[PDB]
């Protein structure tokens, strides 16, 4: 009492209003989860791609497709020139 | 079976060693020298806006 | 030593340096020339990416120098990472599985981020929308993730 | 309400954990407590007299999700998420030895109360263990197909009840290394798997917020079920959340994801109690084993609340 | 499609210090002190460039992403990086709305106006309006201002007060208004003169001020509209006779002679006694 | 008032001038650089 | 040396931060490795 079930059971009494929150636009409490449950939750919702039923070999294949659309990487014994290393900072091709 | 794999990748990324905090924590590395060289040049007299 | 000694208390290089000297000289006028580049029309933490660029582009040329053709031998080497001529955290970075295109370190500093991630450019292309070219504000970097 | 325990408080918090509790429980004498977290330690209080941290057991590469108590209170036994389980001593505080050879994360662990020692070690490689506490070799593992996520032993001693991601409740003999009956009804992983104190009933929680008692005994009909309860949802995290039993049998314990424990009777069917008091998924709902109406509770929320029921 | 045509070279385009009034360059302000106070303001030069919106629009590094703003100098036809500007180098639509915070390029609007009034503007008044002066007084001024008003945005009304050299340009848009603000700014018309293109203040015309009256009201209506369901503002306004009808008949709930109050049916939520919604 | 009300209104008296003098510490000598990368998120459940 | 050795202080030292360490935590500190010639330029430029 009062956390047992028959006093959360009994209703509110009396007629209900014809015409609360924490903060001005909404309720808000502090809540405690794991670092790994907000990441991969904010993770499947940002991710292009969160969802959509995907294995290994496919998505390899898509990253070779997203690869070749790319620049040339460059030779990296290469310091000068055409064929010199670009790494990273070759850019996508539009 | 993929049950398995997004359970067995989930509790891999919040149980795993490597993620002790979270994220993959690395050792503070140096920079190289130019870099500090080119914001010391680059700022000079502070007389730009 | 990293330190400039004058002419005769300098020790020669190990064997094999006088073959990469003349690119090694290359790197080194070229981070010469990303000293002197103007920043009168870029953002200012964009005058700093070429330096980053060409230290990557050096270390990795020592880098498979060493390990794709084995080249130069092995006292070579580490006297190259000991002298300033490869970045040798960076190297070790490329040694491991899933950092063996790894732009710079200060792209995995998950310490000093706001919310404790890695740089966008370790994300995989393929969980990034279309026509984003994203462009590391660390160092310009259009994507390092292994599978790109 | 007037006091009904011996207890300094009616309720009371403790605190000190910089990590989520995974997994709290009770001497059974009832009058110390093991809590082990997320922040790969161990904390050692005193219910009785002055509540009082008294030891903390540090050896761990990584979470703590599980620790019991001998047969007798002075080993402590951990199931933790750097591939390994461990036996202290709880009289130097040092650590008495290391079980090693699970390829995965131990979710589950027991330990026999009567008859030989044993440790039930369930792990995410899909493997029951079977350890001697005397050896860091495994006596014996029972490999299966899918990780699993709650284990428990049985009187006799001889089967194990092991929950898993496959939805159903598996009894094997351990001589045999088989299933002798699966138990079905679940429709999602099972988090706890509980032996009645008399051993007559079998509780489980799973993560479609349903706890099911399931008649155990020999003589059993077909369907082994007993009663469905509701009214404890699991939230967004999916923790491995564990119930109890009174030492009665009459009452059942679970904890929920809105911080409350949620209490039913388990032959009427009840919602006895909905416990308020923590701002996370409450991951242990544990009974007094001494005869006592003292619940405790273990949240994410790094805290345990002790309380009385009146 | 057409890339964002770069309007300056780099090479006329530098960041050096402004011309030298005085002795000592101060850097924490970056303003010459020293001279003579007699200089203090001198004149308004006349601006590096102006803009063709036919010819310099295009798409940037923007396009792609949604929410980007205008870009500041795209307007004012000095931004030499073309494609690669992140900012829209395009002219503002009408439907280019922006929230009382920022202007369509970014920039933070501010509580009150400054007295020199001109800059990004102040949120307290939702100013259309914008105030040119400086035009060398001929008698084809209108004429030429509606020429040369018209290619940044929809306009609503320009009245040319001639004689003065001044006129106040009424867009239908804000954002149209601040990119026009920002490109006619000491710019030339027809002769080589600096247009003093500021904010405009507020016309005393108690028929402009009626006017604007009104359609502050009618904006604020279109909001309630969209808030309120369409029967409900149906009954409200009471124009067409059938919804008077179904006032009459609805709002008796049993009892006659109620004629239930406002505060009673026009209520929304779970547990009023209403259709509801 | 016995001990008891007095021991627990100094105990709380006390915790309210600790809390006081813990920011007149602050205030009075800050400790030189005023950084703290110990940054633990706080997490929310907003209900708009 | 006498005065040095006769007001020898030893009182009790608490917990000690470092200054350059808890710089070196932040972003906005990095580490690299120079000629002291140019430390000392750097040091004088910045100063003036
Ligand atoms: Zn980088
Ligand atoms: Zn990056
Ligand atoms: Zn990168």
């Amino acid at each position: 009492v009062p956390y047992t079930g028959e006093n959360l059971a009994r209703p509110s009494y009396g007629p209900a209003n014809p015409f609360k929150n924490n903060v001005l636009t909404g309720h808000a409490e502090e809540m405690y989860i794991s670092e790994a449950t907000f990441r991969a939750k904010h993770r499947a919702v940002e991710a292009v791609g969160g969802g959509v039923m995907r294995s290994n070999r496919e998505m390899k294949e898509v990253n070779k497709r997203l690869r070749e659309m790319r620049e040339d990487k460059g030779s990296a014994t290469i310091a000068d020139g055409e064929g010199a290393y670009i790494g990273p900072w070759a850019r996508y091709k539009r | 079976a993929q049950k398995k794999k997004e359970w067995l990748r989930m509790q891999r990324n919040r149980f795993g060693e490597k993620r002790k905090g979270g994220f993959v924590e690395t050792q503070k590395a140096d920079m190289p020298p130019e870099h500090l060289r080119k914001i010391v040049k680059d700022i000079g007299d502070v007389s730009q806006k | 030593m990293p330190a400039i000694r004058p002419a005769s208390k300098r020790k020669p290089p190990p064997d094999g340096f006088s073959d990469i000297e003349e690119d090694l000289l290359i790197f080194a006028n070229k981070m010469k020339d990303a000293q002197n580049t103007p920043t009168d029309n870029i953002p200012k933490h964009q005058a700093q990416w070429p330096i980053f660029q060409i230290a990557h582009q050096r270390s990795r040329y020592v880098y498979e120098l060493y390990y794709q053709k084995q080249a130069i031998s092995k006292q070579l080497y580490d006297w190259l990472l000991k002298n300033g001529y490869a970045d040798a955290m960076l190297i070790a970075k490329w040694k491991k599985q899933g950092y063996e295109k790894l732009c710079c370190l200060r792209c995995i500093q998950t310490k000093e981020t706001n919310f404790n991630s890695t740089c966008i450019c370790r994300v995989p292309r393929a969980q990034l929308k279309e026509d984003q070219d994203i462009q590391c504000v660390n160092c310009g970097c259009r994507g390092c993730a292994s599978t790109d | 309400t007037p006091r009904t325990s011996n207890l300094k408080a009616p309720l009371m918090e403790l605190s000190g954990h910089t990590g989520e509790i995974f997994t709290a429980k009770f001497d059974p004498t009832g009058t110390l407590i093991a809590s082990g977290s997320m922040d790969r330690t161990i904390m050692l209080w005193r219910v009785y007299g002055d509540c009082e941290n008294y030891g903390v057991l540090n050896g761990h590469k990584a979470a703590i999700l599980d620790l019991q108590w001998s047969r007798d209170g002075d080993i402590l036994f951990s199931a933790s998420a750097d591939m390994h389980l461990a036996s202290w001593d709880l009289t130097t505080g040092q650590r008495i030895r290391r079980y090693i050879g699970h390829e995965e994360i131990i979710n589950a662990m027991d330990v026999t109360q009567r008859g030989e020692e044993l440790l039930i070690s369930g792990s995410d490689d899909g493997t029951i263990g079977i350890w001697d506490p005397r050896t860091k070799n495994a006596v014996d593992y029972i490999e299966t197909d899918f990780p699993i996520t709650a284990v428990a032993v049985s009187e006799a001693g001889n089967e194990i009840y092991s929950g898993g991601i496959d939805n159903d409740i598996k009894v094997w003999d351990i001589r045999k290394k088989a299933v002798v009956h699966t138990m079905l009804g679940h429709n999602d992983t099972i988090t706890t798997l509980r032996v009645s104190p008399d051993g007559q009933q079998l509780l489980s929680y799973a993560m479609d917020s349903t706890a099911r008692t399931w008649d155990i005994r020999p003589f059993a009909p077909t369907d082994r079920h007993i009663r469905t309860f509701d009214g404890a949802p699991l939230g967004l995290e999916k923790n491995l959340i564990r119930g109890s039993w009174s030492k009665d049998g009459k009452k059942i314990a679970v904890g929920a994801g809105d911080g409350t424990v949620v209490i039913w009777g388990s032959d009427t069917g009840k919602l006895l109690y909905k416990l308020p008091g923590h701002k996370g998924t409450v991951n242990c709902a544990e009974f007094a084993p001494d005869g006592a109406p003292i619940i405790l509770s273990a949240s994410s929320d790094r805290t345990m609340l002790l309380g009385e029921l009146i | 499609r057409r890339p964002a045509r770069p309007q300056i070279d780099p090479a006329l385009v530098k960041s050096e210090r402004p011309p030298q009034t005085g002795t000592v360059f101060n850097i924490w302000y970056n303003k010459w002190s020293g001279g003579d106070r007699e200089d203090k303001y001198l004149s308004q030069t006349h601006a590096k460039g102006r803009c063709n919106i036919a010819r310099d629009s295009g798409y940037t590094r923007a396009d792609s992403r949604p929410g980007s703003y205008f870009c500041l100098y795209f307007a004012r036809g000095i931004c030499p990086k073309g494609q690669d500007c992140d900012y829209l180098h395009r002219l503002p639509t009408i439907h280019d709305i922006f929230n009382p915070n920022v202007d369509c390029f970014g920039r933070d609007k501010f509580a009150d106006y400054r007295d020199d009034m001109g800059g990004v503007g102040s949120f307290n008044r939702q100013n259309r309006t914008i105030y040119v002066g400086r035009i060398h007084v001929t008698d084809d001024i209108e004429e030429i201002v509606a020429r040369h008003f018209a290619e940044w945005g929809q306009i609503e009304r320009i009245r040319v007060l001639n004689n003065r050299g001044v006129a106040f340009i009424t867009y239908t848009n804000e954002a149209n208004a601040q990119f026009a603000k920002e490109a006619m700014a000491h710019q030339s018309l027809d002769h080589n003169e600096i247009l003093n293109v500021r904010w405009a203040t507020a016309d005393p015309n108690p028929l402009a001020q009626k006017r604007e009256q009104r359609r502050i009201e009618e904006q604020a209506a279109e909001a309630i509209r969209r808030a309120l369901p369409a029967e409900f503002v149906a009954e409200i306004e009471g124009k067409d006779p059938e919804a008077r009808k179904r006032r009459k008949l609805e709002s008796s709930y049993g009892l006659e002679g109620y004629e239930a109050p406002d505060a009673v049916h026009f209520a929304r939520g779970p547990n009023a006694v209403n259709p509801r919604g | 008032p016995s001990k008891e009300e007095v021991e627990a209104t100094a105990e709380r008296t006390k915790n309210a001038l600790a809390a006081l003098v813990s920011g007149a510490l602050a205030a009075q000598k800050p400790k030189n650089v005023q950084v703290n990368t110990k940054r633990e998120a706080t997490f929310v459940k907003y209900t708009p | 040396y006498v005065l040095n050795e006769l007001h020898r202080k030893r009182p009790k030292s608490m917990q000690k931060q470092s200054l350059l360490r808890t710089l070196k935590q932040t972003k906005f500190f990095q580490q690299t490795t120079i000629d002291w010639v140019e430390a000392g330029l750097q040091v004088c430029r910045q100063g003036f």
